[PDB]
Formats: structure tokens, sequence, C-alpha cells
């Protein structure tokens, strides 16, 4: 235990670096598809309806 | 200005709009014309004079 706590130390850091740059993405491309969904929006208001 | 847009600046056929300052943001108060009290009549796309 007290030499298995250094490298769990640098697994956790990797995944955690991995799942916080998989959530940055994430955010940004779900901006993105909020920018499309308001056109779509939009668009079904204003030629739809 | 008035917008035709539709449903851009409230349900219905829009006439004008009123803002509001609120804490961080705006208040828009559109004020709309809204159709009602229906009637059904027979209608022609033309009227056949002589
Ligand atoms: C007549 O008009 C009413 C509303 O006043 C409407 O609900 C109804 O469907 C109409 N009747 C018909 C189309 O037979």
């Amino acid at each position: 235990p007290p030499e298995a706590e250094v490298q769990i130390d640098r697994l956790i850091t990797g995944r955690l670096q991995s799942l916080q740059t998989y959530v940055t993405q994430q955010l940004i491309r779900a901006a993105e598809i909020r920018a499309s969904a308001n056109l779509a929006a939009t668009k079904m208001s204003e030629c739809v309806l | 200005g008035q917008s035709k847009r539709v449903d851009f600046c409230g349900k219905g056929y829009h006439l004008m709009s009123f803002p509001q300052s609120a804490p961080h943001g705006v208040v828009f108060l559109h004020v709309t014309y809204v159709p009602a009290q229906e009637k059904n009549f027979t209608t022609a796309p033309a009227i056949c004079h002589d």
C-alpha cells in the first residue's frame, strides 16, 4: 500500500484529465448543437407556422 | 418596430413591445393581436359575373 498509492495517483490523474477533456469537448459540441436547435426552432416558427 | 416574423415576439400577430429592466436581464412585454370567436361560412375562389 505505501508504494501502491503513487502509481494509482498517476492513473487517477490521467483518467481525471481524460474525463475533463471529454466533458469540455462535449460542452462545446453541446453549445454548437444548441445553436443549431435554436435555428431549427426559428425555422419552424417562421416558415412552417 | 413591428415584426412580421412568426412567434418571434409573442403568440399572435405582433402589435408592439415594451422593455423592462430586470436583475441581469431584460423582460419584454409583447402586446399581440389574437383572433377569436370564429364563424364558418361558405367560400368561393371567384364570382362569375356576366
Ligand atoms: C363551425 O365553427 C366552430 C367555431 O365557431 C368550429 O369549432 C366548428 O368546427 C365549425 N363547424 C364545422 C366546420 O362543421
